């Protein structure tokens, strides 16, 4: 009946402290399409995050990219917070510059 | 270029 | 080499919250080139690639009219499906449709597609012959009977073999700078000690286009299919894609592992190892 999202948090280019980049949260493999995605900076919601247009894979499951421009530093922590009908509570995935 | 044809279930 | 054009459509009902939301997007390979969203300020077929911007106002009116009429047929079809599946009018449901064509390097038709899903499950699909149907259940068989009586497959075949292939060829020529350029992956291997008995080797591929790629790990020349963790290929947001594959290796055996990378942009498959 339903499929839970796969979540990946990563940067567009390899992370370099002080250099402008894009923080991405890619959600895929989910059904139904309604989903809530937030990008977090030190646990707080980043405003004006943009997202791709709804599309789906060969198996009908949906995918979306949520993204924002950011300048990584050593001390700031980033994450992606996802809620979907399949999740009892929001799922948080931390940005690990090695994943 | 999209298909202009319309079909119903 | 080979290319594809695809149009994707999703309608989602929302009883008590107005009419269903309709979103459709068009792709050539892994490049989005058009979108239409019924919830937009002024819903219209909107260009999303530089090579489609040259199309005239007549072209955009034609595509916009088709999207608006597909949004309406989808609303009707969502009501039909409630009847076919004996469902309440209270719940939210999803209708998906994908159609398009694949062409070879010579631009000749490889295969055509036209398939629908209800609530994420196969409903009805046009077979590869472009002349017969695969219905998933007794509700889709009702649509099959209707579509056989109306000779829908013949109408679809004419589009898929005609307009679909010719316009795909036109877009490949207009967009040759990007659509016909493969960007090879930028690769590297990282090492993360997990403990003093094991370590992670991660093989990376970044900055590639198209999305299709193969990353594999071997131990002593033997594929590690079961022991490899493979992330789904993901968009970078600059047209390119990324992927990684990881293996947990016994400490001191790192040089027994090799990463193998295959991509259209590479004339020869790559072999990488953790350096040093």
């Amino acid at each position: 009946i339903q499929r839970t999202p796969k979540i990946q948090v990563y940067s567009r280019h390899p992370a370099e402290n002080g250099k402008s980049n894009f923080l991405n949260c890619y959600v895929s493999g989910f059904h139904p399409s309604d989903i809530e995605v937030d990008l977090l900076k030190n646990g707080e919601r980043i405003e004006k995050v943009e997202h791709s247009d709804l599309s789906f894979s060969k198996d009908w499951s949906f995918y979306l990219l949520y993204y924002t421009e950011f300048t990584p530093t050593e001390k700031d922590e980033y994450a992606c917070r996802v809620n979907h009908v399949t999740l009892s509570q929001p799922k948080i995935v931390k940005w690990d510059r090695d994943m | 270029l999209r298909n202009q044809s319309v079909f119903n279930f | 080499g080979s290319h594809s054009m695809r149009y994707f459509h999703t309608s989602v009902s929302r009883p008590g919250r107005g009419e269903p939301r309709f979103i459709t997007v068009g792709y050539v390979d892994d490049t989005l080139f058009v979108r239409f969203d019924s919830d937009a300020a002024s819903p219209r077929e909107e260009g999303r690639a530089p090579w489609i911007e040259q199309e005239g106002p007549e072209h955009w009116d034609r595509e916009t009219q088709i999207c608006k009429a597909k949004a309406q047929t989808d609303r009707e079809d969502l009501r039909t499906l409630l009847r076919y599946y004996n469902q309440s009018e209270a719940g939210s449901h999803t209708l998906q449709n994908m159609y398009g064509c694949d062409v070879g390097p010579d631009g000749r038709l490889l295969r055509g597609y036209h398939q629908d899903a209800y609530d994420g499950k196969d409903y009805i699909a046009l077979n590869e012959d472009l002349s017969s149907w695969t219905a998933a259940d007794t509700a889709a068989q009702i649509t099959q009977r209707k579509w056989e009586a109306a000779r829908v497959a013949e109408q679809l075949r004419a589009y898929l073999e005609g307009e679909c292939v010719e316009w795909l060829r036109r877009y490949l020529e207009n967009g040759k700078e990007t659509l016909q350029r493969a960007d090879p992956p930028k690769t590297h291997v990282t090492h993360h000690p997990i403990s003093d008995h094991e370590a992670t080797l991660r093989c990376w591929a970044l900055g590639f286009y198209p999305a299709e790629i193969t990353l594999t790990w071997q131990r002593d020349g033997e594929d590690q299919t079961q022991d490899t963790e493979l992330v789904e290929t993901r968009p970078a947001g600059d047209r390119t894609f990324q992927k990684w594959a990881a293996v947990v290796v016994p400490s001191g055996e790192e040089q027994r592992y090799t990463c193998h990378v295959q991509h259209e942009g590479l004339p020869k498959p790559l072999t990488l190892r953790w350096e040093p």
